[PDB]
């Protein structure tokens, strides 16, 4: 559905300007509720907390088709120099800053110590801070030629703890979706920092579910004190 | 009852039995009061709140038979004779018959079949045009009165990609005046509604007695002549 179609369908579902009592929303209000419904729905879908679907980020073809258009791949070789880590062999890599949730994350190693295995792709394992001390020395769950520990730190960073030198850092994450803005908003107004029209980038399959959720949120907003 | 009977029983009911009898009414005065009573009766009986029964045009057999002789069916003429400014870009202007008193039923025959015209109010128009669709329901058309000169001009709004073949209007014809005698005179021709010749009551005989009673009441209110009677008997003009 297009922006005109989000708006017309949203009005039709709210019975705007019908004879019975009803609710009428401005295009900014429509955009607010559509974007809120979009973000709520995709977070619930990713985490699998939606009772209607009850499935996680890629647990079925339906959810794949829904969140396929947020999946972005990232690659970086630059390391942030001056930062304080929990080990001598800790390197820091910036996060794309539009990341929502990291779903795949892998690291290529370039070191002469691991002879003839150079450039080995190594699995980046997110490790909690409880597990870190007892995992530095762990030979089965700790850093190795085929395993790297990643810790989240301040300023949108990934502290990669590795035994061998880390050359490249590859990621595949869920991105900030573009907001659903139905009209060029006036000066000052914006949704997620966007003032111009922004169409939903997801597939049209989930647009109608987003419309239903937005309508329900509108009815909640108008009828939470009555 | 013909005009002579209207006048004779007017005289009987007005001053021929009254004890301190009043001056007899001239024929122009009787014709004027009869025409006024006729119009008052028509307006009272068309509207339920205007009569003591609460019954309008078709709320009982008597109300049907009252207007039965005053109903007419005609057509609206397409107003492409001259240019004009329509409020709605997609409306076709039509002219109603000149002798129109009240519209009770309209229908338009298009290429997509016949459609009942719904006269939409101005607030209703604004509500409907604030919606995304802005066109009638399936078997209906919309209508609003537009700039009218000397006769009612009407804008018909139909669904997109539809052409109107004819526009029928079932209405109530304007009643003709009741004139007892030829009003031609050497001192000046007086007319009731532009006609001096004798004019019979062109409605059913069922309400002739009612018109006579109303005319007599109006005559006696005129005779009394104070502000009071004029004010209470002007309530039923409506």
């Amino acid at each position: 559905m297009t922006n005109k179609e989000f708006s017309d369908g949203f009005s039709t579902l709210l019975n705007s300007f019908g004879i019975t009592p009803n609710i009428t929303l401005d295009e900014y209000e429509k955009s607010t509720f559509l974007t809120n419904a979009q973000e709520q729905l995709i977070i619930d879908i990713y985490s699998g907390r939606n009772i209607i679907y009850g499935k996680s980020f890629e647990q079925t073809e339906e959810i794949r088709r829904y969140l396929s258009n947020l999946v972005e791949t990232y690659e970086t070789s630059t390391k942030v120099t001056g930062k304080l880590g929990l080990s001598k062999d800790s390197v820091f890599f910036e996060i794309p800053q539009d990341t929502w949730f990291i779903t795949y994350e892998v690291a290529f190693l370039k070191d002469s110590r691991l002879g003839c295995l150079d450039g080995i792709e190594a699995s980046v394992v997110p490790l909690p801070q409880d597990d870190l001390y007892r995992a530095k020395d762990n030979p089965f769950r700790g850093p190795s030629k085929d395993r790297v520990l990643r810790l989240d730190i301040k300023s949108d960073l990934a502290e990669l703890i590795s035994k061998y030198n880390v050359d490249k850092y590859l990621m595949r994450y869920i991105s900030q979706p573009t907001p659903i803005i139905l009209v060029d908003l006036p000066d000052g107004l914006s949704i997620n920092g966007v003032s111009t029209e922004s169409e939903c980038e997801l597939n049209p399959v989930v647009h109608r579910a987003i419309l239903e959720r937005a309508v329900q949120l509108a009815i909640i907003s108008k009828t939470q004190l009555t | 009852m013909n005009v002579n009977e209207f006048s004779n029983e007017f005289d009987v009911l007005y001053n021929n039995i009254m004890s301190n009898a009043a001056p007899g009414l001239n024929e122009y005065e009787k014709s004027v009061l009869l025409t006024k009573a006729q119009e008052e009766i028509v307006k009272n009986y068309f509207e339920p709140a205007g009569n003591k029964y609460g019954k309008g045009l078709d709320d009982s057999p008597k109300r049907q038979i009252d207007f039965s002789e005053l109903i007419k069916v005609g057509e609206g003429v397409l107003n492409t004779s001259a240019p004009t400014i329509t409020f709605d870009k997609r409306a076709k202007v039509y002219d109603l018959p000149a002798d129109l008193f009240l519209v009770i039923n309209e229908a338009v025959d298009t290429n997509a079949g016949t459609k009942q015209i719904v006269p939409i109010s101005y607030s209703d128009y604004t509500r409907l045009m604030s919606r995304p669709y802005k066109e009638p329901v399936k078997y209906q058309a919309w209508r609003i009165i537009t700039t009218s000169i000397n006769n009612i001009s009407v804008e018909l709004i139909v669904n997109s990609n539809e052409t109107i073949t004819d526009y029928k209007v079932r209405y109530i014809r304007r009643p003709a005046p009741i004139i007892t005698t030829n009003l031609s005179s050497e001192y000046g021709d007086v007319t009731i509604n532009g006609v001096s010749t004798v004019s019979e009551c062109e409605l059913n005989p069922i309400i002739h007695s009612e018109i006579l009673q109303r005319a007599v009441e109006l005559a006696k209110a005129a005779y009394q002549g104070d502000l009071q009677a004029s004010v209470e008997l002007g309530q039923r003009s409506e």
